[PDB]
């Protein structure tokens, strides 16, 4: 999954769906948050809003 | 899908670049000469050339693919020259 | 369909039409880096370097 | 319109 | 502050400069090709590039 | 011939953006060869560019009878331009391909050609070998 476009490409294009805290793996979301003050992660994964 | 505004086509397919666009693409060639030309790969009959320079033509991940080259060359050049 | 004032000059008109452009890197081994491009409305992406 | 985040 | 875990104490360089490793010259145009490593156990932000 | 953006390129080669080097696909004839033709009049047809230009500065003035224009040639070598038509073989592409694609074509020395006037490309995706999808 890379080369098609349409109907699969809007969920794993972050478009819609899930959040960029539900779509990450549970222990990066945490480093994220631990790590906030000192070394953002914050615009390397785009949130949806629908 | 090989493209999202046509049907996908399977097995062997063409392309064409063609010297042929001078008026279709020569807003970007204006400092490029037929030997370093850019030109269109998509031919579109019934979509207008100049928003159609931006699409893509996908390939399936099922299979390598890889392009058969041909070329046809005309030159005219004199035999006392720079070249 | 636009309707404008006459101008002497010759003039353009920029329509710009608003999508998603959408790219999503990812590097699965060191050295290697890679991106899959989106855009919607009018298409485009998807690996096309 | 616009699509931008903080996270 | 933290202590450790947001330091590193070993030799570290906080800023690097990379000279072009070919160039053009051209009428309209001048071209530079750089070789950017990024070194082990160190990530780079890009926007931290100019 | 090169596509520099358009494919992979054959082994021991890595895409330049960079004037001085490309990489190299094809690498044939240019389409300029010579046909022979024979006079036997030749040397004798150099006393009828005498009688059309009596100006002789092309037939000359003998400046010693060393020193003077030699006799035409009998063979002569007489310049062709005939287009060459030429078929390669496969060459991966990209994943995708863009909607404008750079041709470049190149001589011996690695730089643009002046003198060409049609180089047309010709390609055609075909499915090569099972790749994990």
């Amino acid at each position: 999954m890379a080369t098609p476009s349409m109907l699969p490409q809007w969920a794993y294009m972050h478009i819609a769906g899930q959040d960029a805290s539900e779509y990450l793996s549970p222990g990066l979301v945490q480093f994220a948050r631990a790590t906030d003050t000192y070394f953002s992660l914050g615009n390397k994964f785009r949130n949806p809003t629908v | 899908i090989r493209y999202s505004e046509l049907a996908p086509l399977y097995d062997t397919t063409r392309l064409y670049l063609v010297d042929n666009k001078s008026a279709d693409i020569a807003s970007l060639n204006y400092q490029n000469d037929h030997s370093n030309f850019l030109t269109t790969v998509v031919q579109n009959n019934d979509f207008t050339p100049t928003e159609a320079s931006t699409q893509t033509i996908n390939f399936d991940e099922r299979s390598r693919w890889g392009g058969q080259l041909k070329t046809i060359m005309h030159t005219n050049m004199p035999n006392v020259n720079e070249f | 369909n636009f309707e404008v004032d006459p101008m002497d000059e010759s003039t353009l008109l920029y329509v710009v039409f608003e999508v998603f452009d959408v790219v999503r890197v990812h590097q699965p081994h060191r050295g290697v880096i890679e991106a899959v491009y989106l855009r919607t409305p009018f298409s485009a992406g998807n690996a096309t370097t | 319109d616009i699509n931008f985040s903080s996270l | 502050a933290p202590t450790h875990d947001v330091t590193t104490d070993r030799s570290q360089r906080l800023t690097l400069r990379f000279v072009p490793v070919d160039r053009e010259d051209n009428t309209y145009s001048y071209k530079v090709r750089y070789t950017l490593a990024v070194g082990d156990n160190r990530v780079l932000d890009m926007a931290s590039t100019y | 011939w090169s596509l520099p953006d358009m494919m992979q390129d054959p082994v021991t080669f890595r895409s330049t953006r960079q004037v001085s080097n490309y990489p190299v696909v094809g690498a044939e004839l240019l389409p300029v060869y010579s046909k022979s033709f024979f006079n036997e009049q030749a040397v004798y047809s150099q006393q009828l560019r005498a009688f059309t230009s009596l100006t002789h500065v092309f037939n000359r003035f003998p400046e010693n009878q060393i020193l003077v224009r030699p006799p035409a040639p009998t063979i002569t070598t007489v310049s062709e331009n005939v287009p060459a038509l030429t078929d390669h073989g496969t060459l991966p592409l990209r994943s995708s391909i863009r909607g404008v694609q750079r041709v470049t074509v190149t001589d011996a020395r690695r730089r643009t050609c002046p003198y060409v006037y049609k180089a047309l490309g010709i390609v055609a995706p075909r499915v090569l070998s099972s790749r994990t999808f």
